[PDB]
RNA sequence: GGUGAACAGCCUCUGGCCAAUGGAACAAUGUAGGCAAGGGAAGUCGGCAAAACGGAUCCGUAACUUCGGGAAAAGGAUUGGCUCUGAGGACUGACAGUCGACUC
RNA sequence: CCCGUCGCUCCUACCGAUUGAAUGGUCCGGUGAAGUGUUCGGAUCGCGGCGACGGACGUCGCG
RNA sequence: CCGGCAUCGCGCUCCUAGCCCGGCAUCGUUACUUUGAAGAAAUUAGAGUGCUCAAAGCAAGCCAUCGCUCUGGAUACAUUAGCAUGGGAUAACAUCAUAGGA
RNA sequence: UACCUGGUUGAUCCUGCCAGUAGUCAUAUGCUUGUCUCAAAGAUUAAGCCAUGCAUGUGCAAGUAUGAACCAAUUUGAACUGUGAAACUGCGAAUGGCUCAUUAAAUCAGUUAUAGUUUGUUUGAUGGUACGUGCUACUCGGAUAACCGUAGUAAUUCUAGAGCUAAUACGUGCAACAAACCCCGACUUCUGGGAGGGGCGCAUUUAUUAGAUAAAUCCGAUGAUUCAUGAUAACUCGACGGAUCGCACGGCCUUCGUGCCGGCGACGCAUCAUUCAAAUUUCUGCCCUAUCAACUUUCGAUGGUAGGAUAGGGGCCUACCAUGGUGGUGACGGGUGACGGAGAAUUAGGGUUCGAUUCCGGAGAGGGAGCCUGAGAAACGGCUAC
C-alpha cells in the first residue's frame, strides 16, 4: 500500500537505489481523509499500530473553539472554510484541515459576552473597566460570525478544535481575505 | 525479524553465566522482568548450575512449582526469572537465605545472609519525578516505583526497602567518599570508595574509585552502586572483600595455600 | 512587517501574542514575549536570536528542535539554499597496509537559523538533532568566520 | 465582419448577380463524388487510383554526417463545454486610487 | 645463422551485407486483475413504540 | 623515575578550598602520543585442570575418600571510527600591526 | 625452519620467467584400509521441479457441562458430587528451522540518538462521581457451537436448513463520601461577604495560565524544553472505571434465620514506569572498473513553508516557492561465479586470498503485487489477484 519508505526515493547524490526489501507494514501510509464540512457528522474508527484507535473524521459541522484573549472555550457550529495556507482547492472543496480558517457561529461567544443583585452589578463594575475588545473582532461579532483557526488534526483525532483570531494574525489573514 | 525472539543460544548467553559450550544448543533465555536481562541470572541457573539441588530442566520445574523458592519477599514460580544484583533468594524449607552479589572477577555469587540482613534489600534509584495529580514518585533500577519520596532522596541514590513495610527506611546519597561497587564492565565486582566524580556536559559522568588497599580506577555512572555511607558497607561482602587481585597475586595465594599444606 | 513573508502567518507554538495580562519580564515564551531556549553545552544563545523577529521552527534556540547526539566541526562549503548550508568535514584516513594517511572528507547538510550569518568557507560548529529533511540531521550552533 | 497563425477554406455585410435553352422520367454505359462486411496488394509491368497521416502543446528523437544537419525522424500523450484559480501591465498621489486588451 | 611472400593442414580471434537471431533486464505509453480506503446503495434483521385494533396488519424506533 | 618547589608564575569570586595559605570554571583548532572506560560469545593467544595420553572438555580434587569440605569455571587481544584524562616534542590550519589591542 | 633447486650458454656473470618444493576446518577423484576418540555432509551447477509421511497446537483446584461417556452409586429431597473425550472461549502459531536470490554507504561492524516513537507479556506502583435535583448504588438479555435430526455435492477441517443449551464469547447496565476547588447565582446587609441552591472521575483534543531569585519572605528534573506536573474552559455520540472463577471454613446473633460477617488466591480493564524488543537514526569504514566525467531535476531532484499520512521524525506524499544536491577525495554508470560481520587458510614482520554454512544482523519462501486477524506479519507449514 501507500508507503513512507525512503527506499523508493533517490539517493542524496541522485542515484537510483536498487530495492532490497519487499514493503513492510511498519512503513505504511493510509489514504487521506479529506474531512468535509457537512451536517451528517461522521467519524470512523481505524485500528492502528499498537492496537489502539484513531478517529478518521470524514465530515464535521460542530467544532470546539477557544477565545484566548478572554480564555473561554465554547462549542460552536462551523460556517465555512475561507482560507487555507497550502491550496485554494481545499477551500473550494471545503476540507477541514489543520491551520485552516473556518467561520463560527458567534452565538456561544455572544451569550457568554453578555455574561461577565448588588452582588452581581458589583462584580460587573469590578470588571468592565478593563474591556478593550478590539474593533476588528467587535465588527466581526456585529457581522455575526467569527474567523477561527482550526488547530486540531481532524483526520488524526476526529475533531475540529481551534482558536479565535486576534491581533497581528487576525489582521494579516484579514488583509489577505479582501 | 517479525517479532520478539523467544530462544537464546548458549554461545549468545551472557559470559558471566559460566555455562558450558557442549551443554546444548539453547540457554534459559531469561524472561522479561525487573532487571536488565543481560545483567541477570535465571532462577534455573541459581538452582541447577550453582546450588545443584536438581539435575535437569524438569527437576528445576519441580523445585519451583513446589512454591518453595521465594524471591524478595514473595514466591516466584517462573523458571527464567531475571534475578540479579542484591536480589535476595530465600528458601523456607532449608530456612536458608541467599543474596546475589558480584564477585571481583565479574560474576555472581550467592552470599548467605542471616534473617535480619535478609528482611530487607537495597537498590539504587533511576529517577524521581512527578505523576498524576502532582504526586512525586521515584523509579529504581530494580524497576520498583515508590510514591511520596523523601524530599531529599534524588536520582542515582541508594535506598533500603523492607519486605513487610515495603517502603523506604533509609537512603544513601550518592556522593563523593561513600563506598561503591561497580556492577558492569571489566571493573565489576570491585568495591571501593569514590574518590572523585567529574561531569562532562552531554555524556556519561565519570566516577574515580579507590579500593581498600591502594588501587584506583574509573567507571561510568550506570555501573557504580553505593552500598554504605563512608567506608563501612551496609551489606555482607563476599569472601573477597571486593578487591580484585592481580593474576600474579592470585597465583601467589594458591602457591601459599599449597605450601601451607 | 518583514518576517511574515509566506502564505501562512508565521508564529511560535504555545506562545500567545495578543493577551490581556502581559508584562515584559515574566519569562520568555510567556505572556506575549518571544520564546527561546538555551541549547547549552557552553553554547551561548545569540543576541539576535534573543531580539530577533524571524520565526523559524527549526532553529535550535527559538524553534522546537532539541540538540542531542554528537557534535561536529566543519567548514561552510556553500550557502546556496534557504536556511541551510552544507558543511565539509575534512579529515584524514588511515591506510593500514601503507601506514600512511589519505585525506578523505564528507559533505554534511546543516540547518542554519537566521540568527547566524555564514559566508563561504567559514568555520562552523554543528550539533545533531532530529531529522529535519531527507538529508539534514544537524543544526548550526556556532559560526566563526 | 467571424473562425483561424493568415489576403487558407467555410459563412455573412456594401456593391453585383440568379447570365449560361426549358418540360417529363431516374434504364443501361458514362463524367464527377462517396460508402462497404472478412482479408489487406493476393490485382497489375508498377501500390497507377483511392484510402490513411495531417493543426497545436508536452515528452522523445536512430544510423550516417561536410558536425551545418538528418529532424516535423521514428515513437507516445493531450485537445470540447462550463465554472473557477494563478502570472504577466499603464497612469496618478516596496503603499493607495483609477484603468486595462490580451496572452500562458 | 637467417627474413618475408607464395602452396598445403589445423587452431584461435577479427571485419562483414543480412532493418541478422535468441535470452534476460530497464524505461515511456496503452490496457488493467485484485486489495485497501470512499460515495451511493439497502437483500434481511433487531424494543416487534401506535392504532388500546383481531399470532396478524399499517403507521416504526432508530441501529 | 618522579612529587613539589623557587627564581624576573595576567587575576580569579564558586565544588574539590592550609595545620593569611598547594592543586579553580568558561573566553584558537587538529593530528600525534599516554592512560582509562565501554568493549557479545564461539574462534585465536593464554592460566588451572592426568578426559589413561592427544585432539579435546570445562571440569574436577581431597575428606575416616560414612549423611560434606574446598572449589574453579582465569587472563589477554580487539587495528579503524567514537568518549574521557596527562604531554606539547614533531607536523598542518587560522592569524597584532589600520591596534577595532591588554 | 626469515631456505631454495633443474632449464637460455662451448663455458661465465645476469634480468627473467618456466618447472620443481610445502599447506589448505578446500572440493572432486584414483588406489588402499584392522582399532579408539572426534564429526563436515545438494552451498558452488538448478532461489530448478516435487510423489509420500511428519514438522504447531494447547487443560489447570481455579472462563463454559445433567448436550453424549467413565468412575462413584441416592434414606429416591438435591447433586452432576469426582474423571472428563467433543465443542465454544482465550493464547501461541510473527519463535524455531532452511537458504543466500536480490542488494556494493545500501544491508553490516564499531559508535550514537529517540527531548521523534510503538512495545501482548514480566515486575512494581497506580484507579472515586457509571448518575441522585453530587444530601452514600437504583436491573439481570437471547443464541450460539458441540449434541439430535433432514439434506445437496463425486468431491475437500466443501456446504444450507430445523430443534436444544452457556459465558471471563456478545450486548447492556446499579455506583464509595467532605465534594476539595471552578462558574453561575435568590435575598440579606453593603459585603472583602453570608451565601439558599444549580452545573465538575479517569482517558481525547484544543486553548489560557503557573511551573519561581541576584549581593544590602522562592518549593522537582535536564547538558539542553513552552519538560515532569498543576489549575482552568470546555470536548467525545468514550476505549475504560469487575454482572468472572477457585478452595479453607469459622469468631459472634440484629429478627439466633449458611445469620453481622471475613482472609488466601485465579483471571481481567485502563495509566505510568521496568523489561523483552522493534523501528528509525549520527559518524567512520567495503571488492574491480575511466573503453563508466558528468549525474539529479517538468513526473521529488536539494531546500523552505503549510498540511496530509505514519506509532513517530522525514519529499514519505500533496499545494506553493526557491534553484539547488553529488563529483578527479571517483558521483552517476557497469561487473561481481558479491548476503555483511564474528572469522578461515597461509604467515618472521608486513601482508595475500577466502568467509554459502550451525554465533549475531539482514533478505526470500516459484516470480511480482495487495491485505485480514493480531501487541507483534506486508506472514507464505495465512489469505486475494495475475
Ligand atoms: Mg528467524
Ligand atoms: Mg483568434
Ligand atoms: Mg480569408
Ligand atoms: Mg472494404
Ligand atoms: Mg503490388
Ligand atoms: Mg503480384
Ligand atoms: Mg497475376
Ligand atoms: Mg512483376
Ligand atoms: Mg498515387
Ligand atoms: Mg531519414
Ligand atoms: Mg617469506
Ligand atoms: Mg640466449
Ligand atoms: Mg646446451
Ligand atoms: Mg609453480
Ligand atoms: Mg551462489
Ligand atoms: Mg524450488
Ligand atoms: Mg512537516
Ligand atoms: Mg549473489
Ligand atoms: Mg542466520
Ligand atoms: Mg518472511
Ligand atoms: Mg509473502
Ligand atoms: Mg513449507
Amino acid at each position: 500500500g501507500i508507503s513512507r519508505d525512503s527506499m523508493h526515493k533517490r539517493r542524496a547524490t541522485g542515484g537510483k537505489q536498487k530495492a532490497w526489501r519487499k514493503k513492510r507494514k511498519y512503513e505504511l501510509g493510509r489514504q487521506p481523509a479529506n474531512t468535509k464540512l457537512s451536517s451528517n457528522k461522521t467519524v470512523r474508527r481505524v485500528r492502528v499500530r499498537g492496537g489502539n484507535v484513531k478517529w478518521r473524521a470524514l465530515r464535521l459541522d460542530t467544532g470546539n473553539f477557544s477565545w484566548g484573549s478572554e480564555a473561554v472555550t465554547r462549542k460552536t457550529r462551523l460556517l465555512d472554510v475561507v482560507y487555507n495556507s497550502s491550496n485554494n482547492e481545499l477551500v473550494r472543496t471545503q476540507t477541514l484541515v489543520k491551520n485552516a480558517i473556518v467561520q463560527v457561529d458567534a452565538a456561544p461567544f455572544k451569550q457568554w459576552y453578555l455574561t461577565h443583585s448588588n452582588n452581581v452589578q458589583r462584580k460587573l463594575e469590578k470588571r468592565q473597566q478593563g474591556r478593550t475588545l478590539d474593533s476588528h473582532i467587535e465588527e466581526q461579532f456585529s457581522g455575526g460570525r467569527l474567523l477561527a483557526c482550526i488547530s486540531s488534526r481532524p483526520g488524526q483525532c476526529g475533531r475540529a478544535d481551534g482558536y479565535i483570531l486576534e491581533g497581528k494574525e487576525l489582521e494579516f489573514y484579514m488583509r489577505k481575505l479582501q | 525479524a517479525r517479532g520478539l525472539k523467544k530462544h537464546l543460544k548458549r554461545l549468545n548467553a551472557p559470559s558471566h553465566w559460566m555455562l558450558d559450550k557442549l551443554g546444548g544448543a539453547f540457554a534459559p533465555k531469561p524472561s522479561s522482568g525487573p532487571h536488565k536481562a543481560r545483567e541477570c541470572l535465571p532462577l534455573i541457573l541459581i538452582l541447577r548450575n550453582r546450588l545443584k539441588y536438581a539435575l535437569t530442566y524438569r527437576e528445576v520445574q519441580s523445585i519451583l512449582m513446589q512454591r518453595h523458592i521465594m524471591v524478595d519477599g514473595k514466591v516466584r514460580t517462573d523458571k527464567t526469572y531475571p534475578a540479579g544484583f542484591m536480589d535476595i533468594i530465600s528458601i523456607p524449607k532449608t530456612g536458608e537465605n541467599y543474596r546475589l552479589l558480584y564477585d571481583t572477577k565479574g560474576r555472581f555469587r550467592l552470599h548467605s545472609v542471616r534473617d535480619e540482613d535478609a528482611k530487607f534489600k537495597l537498590c539504587k534509584v533511576r529517577s524521581v519525578q512527578f505523576g498524576q495529580k502532582g504526586i512525586p514518585y521515584l523509579n529504581t533500577y530494580d524497576g520498583r516505583t515508590i510514591r511520596y519520596p523523601d524530599p531529599l532522596i534524588k536520582a542515582n541514590d541508594t535506598i533500603k526497602l523492607d519486605l513487610e513495610t515495603n517502603k523506604i527506611v533509609d537512603f544513601i546519597k550518592f556522593d563523593v567518599g561513600n563506598v561503591v561497587m561497580v556492577t558492569g564492565g571489566r571493573n565489576t565486582g570491585r568495591v571501593g570508595v569514590i574518590k572523585n566524580r567529574e561531569k562532562h556536559k552531554g555524556t556519561f559522568e565519570t566516577i574515580h574509585v579507590e579500593d581498600a588497599q591502594g588501587h584506583q580506577f574509573a567507571t561510568r555512572l550506570g555501573n557504580v552502586f553505593t552500598i554504605g555511607k563512608g567506608t563501612k558497607p551496609w551489606v555482607s561482602l563476599p569472601k573477597g572483600k571486593g578487591i580484585k587481585l592481580t593474576i600474579i597475586e592470585e597465583q601467589r595465594k594458591r602457591d601459599a595455600a599449597a605450601q601451607a599444606a | 512587517m518583514a518576517e511574515q513573508t509566506e502564505k501562512s502567518f508565521l508564529k511560535q507554538p504555545k506562545v500567545f501574542l495578543s493577551t490581556k495580562k502581559a508584562d515584559k519580564a515574566k519569562r520568555p515564551g510567556k505572556a506575549g514575549n518571544r520564546f527561546w531556549k538555551s541549547v547549552g553545552l557552553g553554547f551561548k544563545t545569540p543576541r539576535e536570536a534573543i531580539d530577533g523577529t524571524y520565526i523559524d521552527k527549526k532553529c535550535p534556540f527559538t524553534g522546537t528542535v532539541a540538540i542531542r547526539g554528537r557534535i561536529i566541526a566543519g567548514t561552510c562549503h556553500s550557502a546556496k539554499m534557504n536556511r541551510t548550508i552544507i558543511v565539509r568535514r575534512n579529515y584524514l584516513h588511515f591506510v593500514k597496509k601503507y601506514q600512511r594517511y589519505e585525506k578523505r572528507h564528507s559533505n554534511i547538510p546543516a540547518h542554519i537559523s537566521p540568527c547566524f550569518r555564514v559566508k563561504e568557507g567559514d568555520h562552523v560548529i554543528i550539533g545533531q538533532c532530529r531529522p529535519l529533511s531527507k538529508t539534514v540531521r544537524f543544526n548550526v550552533l556556532k559560526v566563526v568566520p
